[PDB]
């Protein structure tokens, strides 16, 4: 059941908050 | 090292 | 060789 | 971690710290896949050529945690394992090709904002995200160095997948289908590396078409801990995701 919420972090993308590193991967991904 | 856990919380 | 765990 | 930083708070919700009872020490990440299934490298649990083969009852796992050591009240959970699940195949006399294991949990965990389970990918999100120069983040409370050696609380390092033929020439290890190798170039001038207690940690990565998390990798092993001209192999979680399923399947 857990499935449905997978990888959706309650203090990040649930509350469209960015953590300080993530954009390095956004930007790596061509 | 490590603190105690307490016994009631396992 | 082997592999070695970390 | 070697050359990482700290990490924020709420950062990695299916951190798992797998802890032995006595010595109480840090044995290995892991990562929470549900309510009840923790996923970690087999070697973690069972690798006879250090005479290790943990069972059940010498272990707890910690979830939602943030600093190594303090008893995190009111904000980690600590449960005991039902069961260990090691793959079959597992080659610990070799090269540690396919080294992946469960943990069914006796209970199930309720979610927080520190705990909160990554997703697993499909075919579609490893084809999609698992190529060469893209980054994945690597998370634990392992060595800061080969040898402060040990970090207060948990350490992020975001590091580049590297071309297989790269991985090949780094080492005298057979490398198979079932391993990557992240880790920056000499000339690349940025450092991080896996070291440690880092083992059966998550490799993640956040795909840019749905915004999740998903769980690429497991830190299996390397040579040293961020030598420059080595890199960390990560266990490829997808290529070994019809044993994942199968296990769940009948076990959960």
């Amino acid at each position: 059941s857990g499935e449905a919420d997978c990888g959706l972090r309650p203090l990040f993308e649930k509350k469209s908050l960015e953590d300080k590193t993530e954009r390095e991967l956004l930007e790596s991904y061509i | 090292d490590f603190e105690e856990i307490p016994s009631d919380e396992i | 060789q082997t592999a070695v765990p970390k | 971690i070697v050359e990482g930083s700290d990490a924020e708070i709420g950062m990695s919700p299916w951190q798992v710290m797998l802890f032995r009872k006595s010595p109480q020490e840090l044995l290995c990440g892991a990562s929470l896949i549900s309510d009840r299934w923790v996923l970690t490298a087999a070697h973690c649990l069972l690798y006879p050529p250090w005479d290790k083969n943990f069972t059940e009852n010498d272990l707890l796992v910690r979830i939602g945690k943030h600093s190594r050591t303090r008893y995190e009240r009111n904000i980690e959970k600590i449960s005991m394992l039902e069961k260990i699940y090691i793959h079959p195949r597992y080659n610990w006399r070799e090269n540690l090709d396919r080294d992946i294991a469960l943990m069914k949990l006796k209970k199930p965990v309720a979610f927080s904002d520190y705990i909160h389970p990554v997703c697993l990918p499909d075919r579609e999100t490893a084809a999609s995200l698992l190529q060469a120069g893209y980054k994945g983040r690597v998370t634990g409370w392992g060595n800061l160095k080969e040898t402060k050696g040990q970090p207060s609380v948990l350490q992020v390092v975001n590091l580049p997948i590297v071309e297989r033929p790269v991985c090949k020439d780094s080492t005298r290890i057979r490398i198979t289908d079932n391993m990557f190798c992240a880790g920056y170039k000499p000339d690349e001038g940025k450092r991080g590396d896996a070291c440690e207690g880092d083992s059966g940690g998550p490799f993640v990565m956040k795909s840019p078409f749905n915004n999740r998390w998903y769980q690429m990798g497991i830190v299996s092993w390397g040579e040293g801990c961020d030598r420059d001209g080595k890199y960390g192999f990560y266990t490829h979680v997808f290529r070994l995701k019809k044993w994942i399923q199968k296990v769940i399947d009948q076990f959960g």
